[PDB]
């Protein structure tokens, strides 16, 4: 950042304004959370001076030579590079609130060289990674996701958490991505079983069978992991749309099912939720829900029982279906324009390399070479589906029924 | 691909004519959709030619494009850009002799040097071609019969046509020539220092006459083709550097230029050019053809070949097109319903390794010679040859020869 | 022209097609032009050797000192920069009909640093250089506009020609732009009337 910040024409009419502040505000996000591990160092070496238990007073001193080295330099072991991916996940909580709880990133790939060299130094077992590891979980158990607004509460419903941890997939050149470490995940899932991390992996077409097996004894286990994503659908689409392959073969699960390649990706905006049901409803009700009365909702597309085909009743429920999705499109839109005046992310942006380029926030709207990946959410499809299937066979088809004699039971 | 058309096709393999011919589209749609075809347009391609794929309202780009004879890089390597068939013509760069080079990492520069001077220039005579051919060549019939020429009110032979996708090529002829007589060079003079750089090149000179024993040396020297990763890394970053030159001249020209293995007949030609080889090939030979094995070299079975395909491709790049693969079987090895499951199964293996072509040819050693012999009595032979259909009898002794001289796998 | 094609990526895709050729057209037509004074040159020579008379012989000789350094190098005096100029626009005659026969832009600018200098230096009068300005006129006289083409003939009736010389106007700084070299083009007409050269003044408000 510096050196971009020499490197500005500061006697023309523009840098100083458009490139300036934000190197400045780089740099100083480097200061704010180098200056936080170095007091986590002097705090170690505090507690190790008031600690008697001799292998804890020395923990905690190895502890403070860790936080003096990382992450203001190099981690030089698989250590400080834990101890470094644990300062950047926590600073990234006191920077903003990413939804689900930021997530962890392919830890079987970028930790791997730091594990391998210690464990043939004999500097480490695979115990004592499995460990560091266990550690990192919980601890990351103790912070809960504090919803205030109601409505997060309730689309988050039990303190809802996915600090996604990615492993397995594919290299950036396309082939198998296992290792020993993707192993120990897995081996550490079923022995210490517990709610986290949120461990998810990769599959493709050429996921080996001594792996996919270690994938299954681990589903075996009953605790619900690991997830899964599919490679074969996730990257072509996200390369179709935009993403250079090797950074499309490189993605990370985020959150719930979300991939997200951290260099390339820029769209921030949390999405409209829809839900459908309500168009069907409204197409039952003349536009309206009996939860809110006579309270026009959505369209006023009549009585249901005047509807003679099934043509026709299927034309008004898509039309209850794409007055919400155009207003779903319009609210998102808004949103896309005001999140910017509310939200930065200046450590985010530091670590993404289109951000430190074209010196953008990563919260902005555009920013050239990202691709922006949005969405709107479909809830309800199989009570939709089932639903209009259920009128399609029943009252137009096989004429068993009447609307009326549906909407009565209904009613009751 | 559902079960029972896959049987189908294995049979038709079985009756030994061989057909049909196998594209892949998880290999194709995807490269062809990152590269700017709608989804469904390439979902809908038609294969055409010999293993190209067509989006007949997209595509835009005509071109006959350039074929590179490889193997010169290699001899003009070992012989200061000169090639025995031209004298002392200076057809290459001037790298010296090859006595002096003290390193594998010297001597394969070197190597990269005659390789990429031949892209360049390959590179500049097909834009010169792009540039002109619209001033020679319509397609009035063709144009109208796409949507793009009529919309664009543009004949198809022009050379930019809005809303195309111009897929273009150059050819490397001769892959597993060049990447075996550089693994025997590496492993035989610079690593084990079993040969001088001086013996190679005068058992070379006398097309082996005398040096039997050198010649079993370095064709026992790793080969491409037997998912030996000491071969096949180098065929690896061979395809590798050459598509870093495609993508530069692709960013110049505004067009995909991808690097492509389909040989037609031009190995006979090339061969005739190219004296005795460092892999043990004498003088005038056949080039290896496609991304196939190099003649004799494939000693570990037909899934060993995939998988050397699969390992020397760059899947982290989009800078390629079609790779020719054959691969001969024993009619013994595939023969009745448990020899029908085997080709199935070889078929879903390539399919996975995301390899574009695949062609079998099925056919014993004894039925080709006992053909040269009395023709009469084999003129329902049907053979692939250079990828299209004849019958071998009609065949020219470089041609037959050129498949007698394949291995035959027997153990499928 | 050497530097840019000196300058040209001859090892990516395009230069050596879409900008060389260009370049070598470049550096062959200055040798046309250069070759062309050249023998000039040397025929002023052969006709001085052929000349008795021992002033025009002199005169022969001065003229091809003058050939043998403009326009191959920068003219060092009013003597040059008029051959020069002469050279150049013969030259745009052998390279194509321009209408109305080329045009010969402010003589009255681009000649004036050669004329002050060799004025003051005592190297030039006013009155040689009128003299060789009314030489060009009598042989721009000579070359006749050849329409084949009836419609070029009707339209140019007479061996229509305006070979425009421009005087007067203003600086690219936006003033006036008169200069006793101005004056000069004007007595000349005057003193020497002719229908060579089509003398054009650019007028402003000030
Ligand atoms: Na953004
Ligand atoms: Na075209």
């Amino acid at each position: 950042a510096k050196a971009k910040l020499a490197g500005l024409d500061l006697t023309n009419s523009v840098d100083i304004w458009e490139k300036k502040p934000f190197l400045e505000a780089m740099i100083i996000v480097c200061d704010a959370i180098m200056i936080w591990a170095k007091r986590h160092a002097q705090l170690a070496r505090d507690t190790a001076a008031a600690t008697s238990d001799p292998v804890r007073k020395q923990e905690l001193l190895r502890m403070a030579d860790i936080c003096e080295h990382v992450p203001a330099y190099p981690a030089r072991n698989f250590r400080e590079a834990v101890q470094c991916q644990w300062f950047v996940q926590m600073f990234s909580r006191i920077e903003q609130k990413a939804s689900a709880i930021i997530s962890n990133g392919r830890m079987d790939q970028y930790l791997y060289p730091y594990y391998k060299k210690d464990i043939e130094e004999g500097t480490l077992t695979s115990e004592e990674a499995k460990e560091l590891l266990e550690c990192m979980w919980v601890d990351m158990a103790q912070f809960i996701d504090l919803y205030i607004n109601p409505t997060g509460n309730e689309f988050q419903e039990g303190y809802a958490h996915w600090e996604a941890v990615t492993v397995g997939g594919q290299t950036p050149e396309g082939e198998d991505a296992t290792n020993e470490l993707s192993y120990l995940f897995l081996e550490s899932k079923r022995e210490f079983p517990m709610t986290y991390p949120d461990l998810a992996v990769r599959i493709h077409s050429r996921t080996p069978d001594r792996f996919l097996y270690e994938i299954a004894l681990t589903v075996q286990d009953g605790s619900g992991f690991p997830k899964l994503i599919n490679d074969e659908e996730v990257v072509p689409l996200n390369a179709i749309k935009g993403c250079p392959i090797n950074e499309a073969l490189d993605y990370a699960i985020s959150g719930c099912t979300e991939t997200r390649m951290p260099n390339r990706d820029t769209y921030t905006s949390g999405c409209v939720y829809i839900n459908f049901a309500t168009a069907l409803e409204m197409l039952m009700n003349n536009g309206r829900l009996h939860y809110y009365g006579d309270e026009l909702i959505g369209l006023e597309t009549g009585d249901p029982t005047r509807f003679q085909t099934w043509e026709e009743f299927y034309e008004a429920y898509k039309a209850q279906h794409i007055n919400l999705l155009q207003k779903a499109f319009q609210q998102q839109h808004i949103v896309d324009r005001l999140r910017p005046q509310h939200f930065a992310a200046p450590l985010s942006s530091v670590l993404h390399n289109l951000c430190m380029k074209n010196m953008q926030d990563l919260h902005s709207e555009k920013i050239e070479g990202g691709v922006d990946y949005s969405y709107f959410e479909f809830l309800g499809y199989a009570t939709v589906v089932d639903s209009l299937a259920a009128i399609k066979k029943l009252v137009f088809e096989e004429k068993r029924l009447t609307m009326r004699e549906v909407l009565d039971a209904m009613n009751a | 691909t559902p079960d029972r058309f896959l049987y189908e096709i294995a049979l038709t393999v079985q009756d030994g004519s061989g057909f049909p011919k196998l594209i892949n589209d998880e290999e194709v749609v995807p490269l062809n959709a990152i590269k700017g075809c709608p989804i469904n347009e390439a979902l809908d391609y038609a294969i055409s030619g010999c293993t190209e794929t067509r989006m007949p309202n997209r595509d835009t780009y005509t071109s006959g494009c350039v074929y590179i004879n490889f193997a010169t890089a290699l001899e003009m390597l070992m012989n200061n850009g000169r090639l025995h068939y031209y004298g002392d013509e200076l057809i290459g760069l001037e790298t010296g002799d090859p006595t002096r080079f003290q390193t594998w990492e010297e001597f394969y520069e070197a190597y990269k040097a005659q390789h990429i001077n031949l892209l360049q220039k390959a590179f500049q005579q097909q834009h010169i071609v792009d540039r002109l051919r619209p001033q020679h060549f319509a397609a009035p019939l063709s144009s109208v019969l796409h949507n793009l020429c009529m919309k664009n009110m543009q004949d198809l032979h022009s050379e930019k046509i809005e809303g195309g996708v111009d897929y273009s090529y150059f050819e490397f002829l001769g892959y597993a020539t060049v990447v075996d007589s550089l693994a025997a060079i590496k492993k035989l003079v610079f690593e084990e220092k079993r040969l001088t750089m001086r013996e190679v090149l005068d058992a070379m000179n006398a097309n082996f006459v005398g040096y039997e024993p050198i010649q079993e040396m370095l064709k026992n020297a790793p080969c491409y083709g037997n998912n030996d990763p000491y071969a096949d890394s180098i065929a690896k970053d061979v395809d590798r550097f050459t598509q870093v030159e495609a993508e530069k001249s692709s960013r110049d020209r505004g067009i995909h230029v991808d690097v492509r293995y389909v040989p037609i007949t031009s190995h006979v030609p090339f061969g005739k050019i190219i004296a005795a080889t460092p892999n043990g090939r004498v003088a005038g030979f056949p080039l290896a053809d496609g991304s196939s094995a190099s003649h004799g070299a494939d000693h570990n079975g037909p899934t060993a070949v995939l998988l050397s395909n699969y390992h020397s491709k760059n899947y982290g790049m989009i800078n390629r097109a079609s790779r020719l693969l054959n691969i001969k079987l024993s009619p013994k090895c595939v023969a009745g319903e448990q020899g029908a499951k085997k080709i199935m199964s070889i078929i879903r293996t390539w399919c996975d390794l995301k390899l574009w072509h695949l062609q079998f040819n099925i056919v014993n050693r004894d039925t080709l010679l006992a053909a040269q012999k009395d023709p009469n009595s084999y003129r329902n032979l049907i053979v692939r040859v250079a990828g299209y259909s004849a019958y071998f009898c009609d065949m020219s002794p470089d041609l037959q020869n050129d498949i007698i001289d394949r291995t035959e796998h027997a153990d499928l």
